[PDB]
RNA sequence: CUCCCCUGUGAGGAACUACUGUCUUCACGCAGAAAGCGUCUAGCCAUGGCGUUAGUAUGAGUGUCGUGCAGCCUCCAGGACCCCCC
RNA sequence: AACGAGACUCUGGCAUGCUAACUAGUUACGCGACCGGUCGGCGUAACUUCUUAGAGGGACAAGUGGCGU
């Protein structure tokens, strides 16, 4: 996953007393693109969806359309 | 029917001892018509327990170096060997490598104690699987050492140490390393 | 005045039985769709030893088998299987004539009409799916059919307009009419998902059954609650006699045949034994199936088998 | 005089190397003797070991 | 009448094609008897003796094995024949039948109807071959 | 060694403690019931959550499970316990005393009780375990 | 304190030559030991390996001579039995 | 609760169910040959078991029985 999740930069700056080398990983946040957040989720990340309230039935009732 | 190597009859050999009854195969089902059938029984522990006895020989005669991934080599050998052990005693070859293998396993056997290089042992006693395993071990390294340069045939020298494994003779290399480990297990206790 | 008494036991099997279907043209044949893929052929030869015999084991799918109907003709057959493919099959060569496609998850159940031309299936897309004899599908009812899954598909044999009532997880036994693709009732009376819904050849008495363990006696041409039985545990299968009146509950541990008109409870069929795997749950019941003679029950099992009941009577 | 023996328990394993096994012996004589032995190579409950010293014991490695 | 299958070993594949006929079994346009190692004449007609020659009276096998080794081949002519009377049973005979062939053919071995998953691993970097590597020394 | 982690035992909690319902002892049964339920990346995570959901209700109709509180298992462990013989374990027409408890009564005004009876003091004095 | 089933080698017979299998004597090749004596190795130390005793003392088998050993009948015994002791 | 372990990607094993193939073959039918077959010999329709490679299924200690607060 770090492949498409992390982006990772590194540079040299270079002055009088020598070079120094730079590293800047960046992680980004997850779903749907908006230029970022690539899609595919965490291999370990599990999403529960919270159960959609159902009405308690009362007495079997027909209806006719 | 099952018949080993096209002549032999299995199902009429027999087994004197109740340790070894429960390990030697090809007796009731396992018998089968050619020693090789590239099957995997060091898959699980004791699955080798039950994998035919003939194969068992086989196997455990590619031991040396350059033989050692010819497999064939020894069915064809194997083959010869019986086909000469009927020659000699006149019965059922399979009787043969049944009581090679009840003779040639070591009873009792010593286990190293001390530091390296002093070797003092004491004495323990066989398991059944380990005695089958030491047993027919003792059987293809006698066949060889007795083999090497004597110009004999493997199948000539194996009928040759099998047979006298079998009778209880001093002739077999086998029974020599056997009556050497018990008496170190005496010379201990 | 009535008893019953085990008969035989069946195996040609290596899984589960999902559903039995018999048929009246051939009263000595049966079809069992089971958990190994199979669709095996039952010739029952009625001997000492065996009780039946297997004849053509059926290979189109890749995955189980959900449930089995036959034509009222020895010849033609259908499956629905969870690996998306209902398919139309030939018992008398062996193979597929037909292959039905266009569900995109698992064909939980699959209906034929009495008059041999239509298909009304119902699957865990939430989709009840109309076809063609010749693989060609018709109308596709997304329409608020379930917002769960479709468990059981059942026509309705009746002289009355022609109904099709099918079964969802989310409590709901809906019933529709055919030709209009009209959605004609709404049925809650439950408390958990729903398994199976069958109509009798009345067409006025449907039985349903689920996980509240409550079998649901429903009057189909009203449209109106008529029973409430009570049990134990899931009602797997349910199956009506054709002559017998006799509404038969499939339940893991135990079947019950149900008499509607006097509310007796006929014969309850368990049996085991052993004291050593007594510890174990006893093997569910997975389907129900009536012969068209209405003496002879085929049920099968968990015990990768399948169990025939006889009637005793007096 | 040689005797026969019993697998009823497998306990342990003695050994510098943890080569032997430590294992429990009843007496095939239908006798209720119960005797610890080493036994050396693998050994399963229910076998039978051929003893040439029956009467001796087991001491830890 | 037409009935076909294919055995597998290691990279070794076998064809059998078992058409309404005399009885006539032969492989790659030769016989049982004309194989390669004539040691391991037995192990290819261990169905055969075992299933009786009377199903095979009515059973014509052309068999097309290439790939593996030869040792292979002839577990994969087994499989062939194997799995082709069984297959057979099935469409163009009973199942009760089938259930015979099978109950002999499963309990003497059982690789006549199933294959060795098993195939040769990858030798990586830092050895001679799967595992083994190469010497190291100290001092 | 094959052992579950912290994911496949955590969401098989939470899976089982909401959707306690739609679950059921079947392994397949519950497996395309996770499918539904929860969303799950690969497949090897998702088969191994529902092996996990099915042994816990394995576990649950056994009786309480110490990390899920469903009230439904609440409903059935207040069935379950709730029980009584037919007559009270507090009923004997002879329940036995010693004097001084008898006394303690007689302070109370109830040494005129009927069901007592009077059993005999014990002569020696150990109540003690030997030091050592 | 026994009696009577099977094992032995103590005495009488047939057989013994023809029957088969084993111990005698000669040519044959193959494995093949030790008491010890020395050496090496375990930090020091053989209870081990290796040298020399020696390819000795031996034993398993194939072909020669045995007038053998037998196998088939009896007992004299020895052990399983019993009892008995518990 | 978070990183590391696992999960994940890459490779092998399963699919006589699916999607298909003249740049891979199969079955079938013709011609060709030598005594009904044998043939990598030559061409046409038949399809995917072989041969490829995509989709997605499949294994989760799952089922049963033992050792385990």
């Amino acid at each position: 996953p770090v492949n498409y999740y992390v982006d990772t930069a590194v540079r040299h700056v270079l002055l009088r007393q020598g070079v120094l080398g730079i590293k800047v990983k960046i992680m980004l946040p997850w779903d749907p693109t908006g230029k970022i957040g690539p899609k595919k989720p965490l291999p370990d990340h599990v999403s529960i969806v919270e159960p959609k309230d159902e009405i308690l039935p009362t007495t079997p009732i027909s209806e006719q359309k | 029917d099952i018949k080993l190597f096209g002549k032999w009859s299995t199902d009429d050999v027999q087994i004197n001892d109740i340790s070894l009854q429960d390990y030697i195969a090809v007796k009731e089902k396992y018998a089968k018509y050619l020693p090789h059938s590239a099957g995997r029984y060091a898959a699980k522990r004791f699955r080798k327990a039950q994998c035919p006895i003939v194969e068992r020989l086989t196997n455990s005669m590619m031991m040396h170096g350059r033989n050692n991934g010819k497999k064939l080599m020894t069915v064809r050998i194997v083959k010869h060997a019986f086909e000469i052990i009927h020659l000699l005693t006149g019965e059922n070859p399979l009787q043969v490598l049944v009581n090679a293998i009840i003779n040639s396993g070591p009873r009792e056997d010593s286990t190293r104690i001390g530091r390296a290089g002093t070797v003092r042992r004491q004495a323990v006693d066989v398991s059944p699987l380990r005695r089958v395993n030491q047993a027919i071990w003792l059987l293809c390294t006698g066949a060889r050492e007795a083999a090497f340069r004597n110009i004999k045939t493997i199948a000539e020298c194996l009928a040759d140490e099998l047979i006298n494994a079998a009778k209880g003779s001093s002739n077999s290399y086998a029974i020599k390393k056997k009556d050497e480990l018990e008496r170190v297990a005496k010379s201990n206790r | 005045t009535e008893q019953m008494t085990l008969r035989g036991t069946l195996k040609g099997h290596n899984g589960w039985v999902t559903q039995i279907a018999t048929t009246p043209q051939f009263p000595d044949m049966i079809l069992s769709a089971s958990r190994d893929k199979t669709i095996i052929m039952w010739k029952l030869t009625r001997d000492e030893t065996n009780y039946g015999i297997p004849q053509r084991a059926l290979r189109g799918h890749s995955h189980f088998v959900s449930d089995v109907v036959i034509s009222s003709d020895g010849q033609f057959a259908l499956s629905g299987s969870w690996d998306g493919t209902l398919r139309l099959w030939d018992l008398t060569t062996g193979t597929t004539t037909r292959r039905f496609v266009g569900h995109t998850k698992d064909v939980l159940s699959v209906a034929f009409s009495s008059d041999n031309r239509q298909i009304v299936s119902g699957s865990r897309d939430k989709t009840i799916k109309l076809w063609n004899t010749l693989g060609v599908c018709k109308y596709t009812v997304q329409d608020e059919s379930h917002s769960e899954w479709v468990s059981c598909v059942r026509f309705s044999p009746n002289s009355s307009n022609p109904i099709i009532v099918s079964c969802g997880w989310d409590k709901l036994v809906k019933v529709w009419n055919l030709a209009n693709c009209k959605l004609k009732t709404n049925h809650i009376g439950h408390t958990g998902y729903l398994n199976t819904v069958t109509v009798s050849p009345d067409g006025s008495l449907c039985a349903s059954g689920g996980k509240d363990g409550q079998a649901m006696l429903w009057d189909l041409n009203e449209g109106k609650h008529l029973y409430t039985l009570d049990g134990g545990d899931i009602i797997n299968a349910l199956c009506f006699s054709p002559n017998r009146y006799w509404l038969c509950a499939a339940t893991g541990p135990s079947i019950k045949i149900w008499d509607l008109e006097g509310k007796i409870i006929v014969d309850e069929l368990k049996q085991e034994v052993i004291s050593t795997s007594s510890k174990a749950e006893p093997p569910q019941c997975t389907s129900l199936a009536w012969s068209a003679d209405g003496q002879t029950l085929f049920a099968g099992y968990t015990d990768n088998l399948v169990r025939v009941w006889q009637v005793t009577i007096g | 005089p040689i005797k026969l023996a019993r697998v009823t328990k497998v306990l342990g394993r003695t050994g510098s190397q943890g080569q032997c096994t430590q294992v429990r012996v009843e007496f095939m004589d239908d006798t209720s003797r119960s005797i610890i032995r080493n036994v050396k190579g693998p050994v399963r409950e229910g076998d039978v070991l051929t003893l040439l010293e029956s009467e001796r014991e087991a001491r830890r490695l | 009448q037409s009935v076909q299958v294919f055995g597998r070993k290691k990279t070794a594949t076998a064809v059998a094609h078992c058409k309404r006929g005399n009885g006539l079994i032969k492989v790659n346009g030769r016989p049982l008897e004309m194989i390669e190692p004539r040691t391991l004449q037995y192990k290819l007609l261990e169905p055969v003796l075992l299933l009786g020659k009377e199903r095979f009276a009515g059973v014509d096998i052309r068999v097309r094995v290439k790939g593996g080794g030869h040792v292979a081949q002839i577990y994969a002519i087994r499989q062939s024949i194997s799995k082709a009377l069984v297959a057979y049973y099935q469409k163009y005979v009973d199942e009760a039948s089938k259930k015979e062939i099978k109950d002999i053919l499963i309990q003497y071995d059982r690789t006549l109807l199933v294959a060795d998953p098993r195939r040769c691993e990858s030798k990586k970097f830092g050895g001679p071959g799967a595992r083994a590597r190469y010497q190291k020394s100290y001092r | 060694g094959r052992v579950r982690t912290k994911t496949v035992k955590k969401a098989a909690r939470v899976i089982i403690e909401k959707y306690y319902t739609r679950l059921g002892n079947d392994f397949h049964t519950n497996k395309r019931v996770c499918e539904e339920i929860a969303i799950i990346p690969s497949k090897k995570l998702r088969n191994k959550i529902a092996g996990y959901v099915t042994h816990l209700m394995k576990r649950i109709q056994r009786g309480p499970v110490r990390g899920i509180s469903i009230k439904l298992q609440e409903e059935e462990r207040e069935r379950r316990d709730n029980y009584v013989p037919e007559v009270s374990a507090l009923d004997q027409e002879i329940i036995e005393v010693d004097p001084d408890t008898k006394e303690m009564l007689k302070l109370l005004d109830f040494g005129s009780l009927s069901n007592l009876q009077v059993t005999q003091p014990t002569v020696g004095m150990n109540f003690k375990t030997p030091r050592g």
